[PDB]
């Protein structure tokens, strides 16, 4: 086509989606990670995670308002990944990298799994 | 704005 | 913070949101523009438009499944702007620029209004 | 990935 493109559009959309999440606006699901609960938008979770994409395209699970993750999932690792979904920024630290990588593998977030593998390899 |  | 950032994350999210729109997955509103109907995600519309942001934060309108736009709104101009919301690409042509600018002013999409004003000024 |  002969379209023009606004460079900052995708980033501006994601920024506003994070503002709606922070104010709990039109969030339609709560993700339960052991004792912790995280409110989010199903569409953003599906857009970021192969696991959520599979869950919310399922004809019965698409209608659930609560999703319980596997008890081995670390709430902090999930929190870091949810923040990444809504911002493009990943808070990867020596103290959380193992939990972040395991959570990213479970959530099927291949680019996160890749940078965790590389950061771990450099420390070996 | 750019030509993509 | 000491976060790392994935450059293509926002663009990848928007691409997946457009894929969900194309397959009519988790769309929660229909925008009526005279004889034409457009299915979308309320969160994406709010993230792109000052008008939709105001509509869907309203305590009664947030729950509506159908929104009727002003009868002066051109369906093609709306279609072009909805495509822009979900892709960052604007199909701006001599034959549609007036309708696109008027629709962008109504929808409160200031960056689109700006490029339309500039493209019109160059042709004068 | 970059340092933002
Ligand atoms: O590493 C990742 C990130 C990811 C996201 C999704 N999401 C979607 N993919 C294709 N079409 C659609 Cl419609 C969506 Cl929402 C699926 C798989 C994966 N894997
Ligand atoms: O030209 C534009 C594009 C636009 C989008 C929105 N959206 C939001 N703004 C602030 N916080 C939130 Cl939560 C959202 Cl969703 C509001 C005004 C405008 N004007
Ligand atoms: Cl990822
Ligand atoms: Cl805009």
């Amino acid at each position: 086509d002969s379209c023009i493109q606004f460079t900052r559009h995708a980033s501006d959309v994601l920024l506003n989606l994070n503002r709606l999440r922070s104010r709990d606006i039109l969030t339609d699901v709560v993700i339960v990670v052991s004792r912790e609960q995280f409110r989010a938008h199903k569409t953003v979770l599906m857009a970021c995670s192969g696991l959520f994409y599979s869950i919310f395209t399922d004809q019965l699970k698409c209608n659930l308002s609560v999703i319980n993750l596997d008890p081995e999932i670390n709430p902090e690792g999930f929190c870091i990944l949810l923040d990444f979904m809504y911002t493009s920024r990943l808070n990867l630290r020596e103290g959380n990298i193992m939990a972040v990588m395991a959570t990213a593998m479970y959530l099927q977030m291949e680019h996160v799994v890749d940078t965790c593998r590389k950061f771990i390899k450099a420390s070996e | 704005w750019v030509i993509p």
